[PDB]
């Protein structure tokens, strides 16, 4: 199976690695068309990438911390493995990010909001101290942050 | 001031970004990117995005290169 | 997060009337001299109601909507109890000559519409000489629920005649009201994209009727736009 | 510079979420006998993590002498511990699967149709700004089915009498909302996502908007007759207008509606027979329309109730702001 699929790696990977940087922000009627789309372009049709980047242990534990068990939700959560540039979050239902935090909570962090006294302060020893960070009431682009 | 039009990059162009990777089959593949990304123009897409695809799979594909090199390592075992 | 409310006229007159009703009190419907005196408040309730629904239709209903606030419905009720607190032979024919220049003659600076509005007033207080629709309304005696029980007799389905506007409108006002429901309802399907219509929709031919419709509109008198007129004395 | 990303509840992922609730409303053995069982799954799932941590560290602790090894050999008794639980873990997989189908199962019909609800409402948004509502509020009333259920009845037969009690409900809670004029529109945009077999084939489609044959009708009436033949020929021809004995009564009736032609009345679907009255006549439209919500809605009137606010105090709490 590695042998095999070491060798469908770059494709896997292709996919995969499209997803996240475009359809971030679509909605699944509107992913998934894609998904499909471009899963018969490369003719691989099945390995369906959900379960390949996380595994079954993986899924059940974010169901434990409290994460939704709704499918948009493992979506949005393998969009977390996007670092390189900050994932932004709309969260009506706190329970998303609240699963965020909290899968980060027994790690280093912080949390904050847009409008607060000590908002510059905060962001100043975060970086610091590379503790990692959440912030609450995202209303725009701070510019501060460009 | 003189006024300059930067918008977009030049499908020509635009092929040769990912094959300049192996510098720093795969036609199929550096072919492949500059569709998927025209695909999206459909709900809109920048440069910056187009790049920002590359970085992840160059970055990934790295990443499970290496964790499925670990893997075997344990399976040669 | 909200607790989102309309504040509106009551739709139906029933509906009207059972605001109005529904929210005001037993014991001012309930005295001693319990049915002669408040007789005249239903009226009024009654009298309400239709100036607020004689809005539905315009400009021929009422030539703009007229803010009938529930405070003049209170304030005619404050009066009626003031009038009424007097001891006996109160008046009903200065009652609708106040109303009419206090509380509702603000309201009206139309000649046509203080036509009308004279029309309600004279109509349910009289002196004439020369009890609502029967129907509609079967008279009742003082008891507050009995009030309430002419609601219920009272159709769902309220009509022109019921107003004394003439039938014929209420097809046109129907059209108009389908119309717009369906309208409403086709725009609720899809989020449009958008797209920059200044270069487009004038290059689109949305101007071009316009143009179309001058050029043979004049051909034959072309001469007239064209002549020169002579500034007379 | 930034990935836009965007949770918004699925209608499937959301129907899960209305099912735990509701799990628990019923009965609170359902809950607590579900989800501990799926918590030890879980654990067996570390478990078997733990097995399989083993077999990394034998081959590379110490590289040679393996056989030699008696921490090895304990290895095999502790294959036994895993299969042990292994075993425990097949037999709890297998035992719930069917039963808490069953349990789960009961539950989903209702939850489809209470998920629908919810996305319709959403949509009301779009013709008219400040038509938006919390997600939270939403629930706070189906938290108030379960309170409010109330009924001595078999489960089977009463998951039906809980989702009409609960669109009652539901109705109520927008129309303080509606502007009169919406009150309409909402009804029967609610009824459209509600049951879509009605509506059965592109009737809409021509309806919302997106003659040589007949004499005895009215010109601003035979355009639309027109119109309509062409778009759902099935049915034009189905109607026999053409024979215009029954429809010579209907026609004639101000507060036609009421009187469909009775042989038809068997024949046509209950929606078409407003299909019949838009191209007909307008004059009854809009009576039309509501009549017809009023009966699939079950509620006579298509206005709420009235307003009076000591009525409606009950109802608020200081968590939320009564915005008028």
């Amino acid at each position: 199976e590695i042998t095999e699929e070491l060798a469908t790696l770059p494709k896997r990977a292709q996919l995969a690695a499209a997803f996240i940087t475009y359809l971030s922000a679509a909605p699944e009627s509107l992913r998934k068309t894609c998904l499909e789309e471009w899963t018969k372009s490369a003719g691989l049709e099945k390995f369906d990438l959900r379960r390949f980047l996380c595994t079954e242990s993986e899924q059940l534990i974010w169901k434990s911390e409290g994460l939704p068990s709704d499918d948009l939700s493992i979506e949005n959560a393998l969009v977390i493995l996007q670092s390189r540039v900050c994932p932004f979050l709309i969260d009506p239902s706190s329970q998303a990010t609240e699963w965020l935090k909290t899968h980060l909570k027994d790690s280093r962090l912080e949390v904050i909001n847009q409008q607060d006294s000590n908002f510059i302060t905060a962001l100043e020893l975060a970086v610091r101290f590379g503790k990692t960070l959440i912030i609450q009431e995202m209303d725009g682009v701070e510019p501060v942050l460009y | 001031c003189q006024v300059l039009w930067m918008e977009g990059w030049s499908n020509s162009s635009m092929k040769k970004i990912p094959e300049m990777l192996f510098s720093e089959v795969d036609p199929d593949f550096l072919k492949s990117f500059l569709l998927i990304h025209e695909s999206c123009k459909a709900y809109g897409a920048t440069p910056s995005q187009y790049m920002t695809f590359l970085h992840v799979y160059s970055a990934i594909s790295s990443s499970k290169k290496k964790e499925l090199l670990k893997r075997q390592s344990h399976l040669q075992a | 997060s909200s607790l989102k409310i309309t504040y509106e006229s009551p739709p139906g007159l029933k509906k009207n009337l059972m605001r109005t009703y529904e929210s005001w009190t037993p014991e001012q419907i309930s005295k001693k001299d319990n049915t002669h005196r408040a007789h005249a408040l239903f009226s009024l309730a009654w009298f309400h109601a239709a100036c607020q629904e004689r809005r539905n239709y315009i400009p021929q209903g009422w030539t703009k909507f007229y803010e009938f606030s529930l405070s003049d419905l209170r304030a005619g009720y404050n009066i009626i109890d003031r009038l009424f607190d007097g001891a006996k032979d109160v008046q009903w024919e200065f009652v609708h000559g106040l109303l009419e220049n206090a509380i509702y003659g603000g309201r009206i600076d139309n000649y046509f519409d203080l036509r009308v509005l004279q029309s309600y007033l004279k109509q349910f207080f009289n002196s004439s000489v020369i009890i609502f629709p029967y129907s509609v309304s079967l008279p009742q005696s003082c008891s507050i629920l009995d009030y309430r029980a002419v609601i219920e007799k009272i159709p769902e389905d309220d009509k022109p005649s019921f107003f004394g506007l003439p039938a014929n409108i209420a097809r046109s006002s129907q059209r108009m009201i389908s119309s717009q429901v369906i309208s409403q309802l086709r725009i609720l399907g899809r989020s449009i994209t958008a797209g920059s219509k200044f270069d487009r929709e004038i290059w689109s031919n949305e101007l071009s009727p316009v143009l179309n419709l001058w050029k043979k509109l004049n051909q034959n008198s072309n001469l007239i736009h064209q002549k020169v007129p002579p500034p007379n004395d | 510079i930034v990935t836009e990303v965007n949770f918004t509840t699925t209608r499937s992922g959301l129907r899960g979420q209305l099912l735990a609730l509701t799990i628990q409303h019923e009965k609170p053995d359902l809950e607590e006998q579900k989800t501990k069982l799926l918590q030890q799954e879980e654990d067996k799932k570390i478990q078997l993590a733990k097995l399989e941590e083993s077999l990394l560290e034998t081959l590379a602790t110490s590289q040679g002498n393996i056989l030699e090894n008696k921490d090895l050999i304990e290895s095999l008794n502790q294959t036994k511990a895993s299969s042990a639980l292994i075993q425990e873990s097949l037999k709890e997989s297998y035992k719930l699967q069917i039963s808490l189908d069953q349990e789960r199962d009961a539950y989903l019909p209702l939850a489809e149709s209470a998920s629908k609800m919810y996305f319709i409402i959403s949509d009301l948004s779009k013709i008219n700004n400040m038509y938006r509502f919390s997600l939270a509020a939403f629930l706070r009333l189906f938290q108030r089915a379960l309170q409010n259920k109330q009924d001595s009845e078999n489960t089977e037969q009463r998951i039906q009498s809980l989702i009409s009690s609960l669109q009652h409900m539901v109705y109520e809670y927008i129309c303080r909302c509606l502007f009169k004029a919406d009150q309409l529109m909402f009804a029967l945009h609610f009824v459209r996502g509600m049951h879509p077999e009605l509506f059965q084939e592109n009737e809409w489609d021509t309806f919302t908007g997106v003659d040589q044959l007949p004499s005895w009708i009215d010109q601003e009436r035979s355009w639309a007759v027109a119109t309509l033949k062409i778009a759902l020929p099935s049915l034009y021809q189905t109607l026999c207008f053409e024979d215009a004995a029954l429809w010579r009564t209907y026609y004639n009736n101000s507060m036609c509606e009421q009187e469909f032609p009775s042989i038809l009345a068997k024949k046509v679907s209950l929606f078409q027979q407003i299909l019949v009255v838009q191209v007909l006549r307008p004059d009854r439209l809009q009576s039309a329309m509501a009549l017809f919500a009023c009966k699939t809605l079950g509620l006579k009137e298509v206005s709420p109730l009235p307003l009076n606010l000591k009525r409606l105090y009950k109802e608020t709490l200081e968590i939320e702001p009564i915005l008028i």
